[PDB]
C-alpha cells in the first residue's frame, strides 16, 4: 500500500506549458499498461518539446480505455512539495524533508520481524522467577 | 420568389410603406414601446413574423427533416483525438416525431435545417439529397 501525503497539485493551469510538458504531473496517480520501455513520462528526449504530440504519458493513457486490471502494469505516482521561500532557506537552506512509503497489507499473516531477537524480553513466569 | 443558377430557391421580402402611429401628448414620453419619430406622433415597436410553408417532395417521395448544429469535437486540446484543439463536426438531428421538430434558430450553433430523402444517397459524399 501505497501511503503518500505530499502530494501537491499541479498548480500550472490546464494547457500551461507545465501541464503540457508533464502529462504526469496533473494526477497523484497514473496506471498504465505495461510495455517494454515505457520508462520516462514527458518523452525520450525531453529538452525544447513543446507538449504538443501523443508521447509519454499521454501517449500511455490514450484514449484511457486499455485495461488495467489483473495484468502487467506500470504506477506512477506524482509527488514533492510547494516552496514558498522564507529568509531562513538562504543564502544556504537546511534540508526539507520528503517522505513517501509503501507497506505490506495482507501480504504476511502476521507480523514478519518477530524472529528477529529482541533487544529486551521478560516472560509472565520469568517475571515471577526474579520474585 | 428567386430561381437561381445553382440549384437554390430563395425568398427576398421588402418592408416599405408606412408606419402604424398612434398620437403621443406634447409631454408623453414614448415610452419603451415606441418611438417619437415627429412631434406627437408614436411609432409602437412591434414584430413582421411570416410561416412559409413547405410541401417537400426532395428528389422524389419519402422526405425527412433534420436540424444541424456546428460544433466543437468532444475532446479536448491536447487529447489524441483533438491535439491542437481545431476538430469541430455538423451534429445532424433527424426528427422522429412531430414534437422532435419544435425548434429554434440557434445562432450558437449556426443551425441550419435539412428536407432530405432518407431513401437515396449521394454516390460521392455518401449522404441523402437534400435542400
Ligand atoms: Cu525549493
Amino acid at each position: 500500500k501505497l501511503v503518500s501525503t505530499q502530494c501537491p497539485p499541479l498548480l500550472a493551469k490546464e494547457g500551461s506549458l507545465v501541464a503540457k510538458r508533464a502529462p504526469w504531473a496533473s494526477h497523484s496517480v497514473n496506471v498504465v499498461p505495461y510495455k517494454d520501455n515505457r520508462l520516462y513520462p514527458s518523452g525520450d528526449h525531453v529538452p525544447q518539446w513543446s507538449g504538443d504530440g501523443v508521447r509519454g504519458m499521454r501517449e500511455w493513457i490514450g484514449d484511457g480505455s486499455e485495461n488495467i486490471d489483473n495484468t502487467d502494469i506500470l504506477f506512477f505516482h506524482t509527488f514533492g512539495i510547494t516552496h514558498f521561500p522564507a529568509p531562513e532557506d538562504f543564502p544556504l537552506m537546511p534540508a526539507e524533508p520528503i517522505t513517501l512509503m509503501l507497506r505490506p497489507r495482507h501480504f504476511f499473516t502476521e507480523n514478519p520481524g518477530l524472529d528477529i531477537q529482541p533487544s529486551y524480553a521478560m516472560t509472565t513466569s520469568e517475571a515471577k522467577r526474579a520474585v | 420568389w428567386v430561381f437561381m443558377q445553382d440549384g437554390a430557391i430563395r425568398l427576398d421580402i421588402r418592408l416599405t410603406g408606412i408606419l402604424n402611429t398612434y398620437i403621443l401628448g406634447d409631454d408623453e414620453e414614448a415610452g419603451p414601446w415606441g418611438t417619437r419619430v415627429y412631434p406627437n406622433v408614436n411609432a409602437h415597436n412591434h414584430q413582421h413574423l411570416f410561416s412559409l410553408r413547405i410541401d417537400p417532395r426532395i428528389d422524389g417521395d419519402g422526405n425527412s427533416a433534420a436540424a444541424c448544429d456546428a460544433k466543437s469535437s468532444p475532446y479536448p486540446l491536447g487529447s489524441p483525438e483533438n491535439m491542437y484543439g481545431n476538430a469541430f463536426y455538423s451534429e445532424k438531428t433527424t426528427f422522429k416525431t412531430v414534437k422532435d421538430s419544435l425548434t429554434n434558430y440557434e445562432s450558437a450553433t449556426g443551425r441550419s435545417w435539412d428536407i432530405f430523402n432518407p431513401n437515396k444517397v449521394n454516390p460521392y459524399s455518401g449522404k441523402p439529397p437534400s435542400y
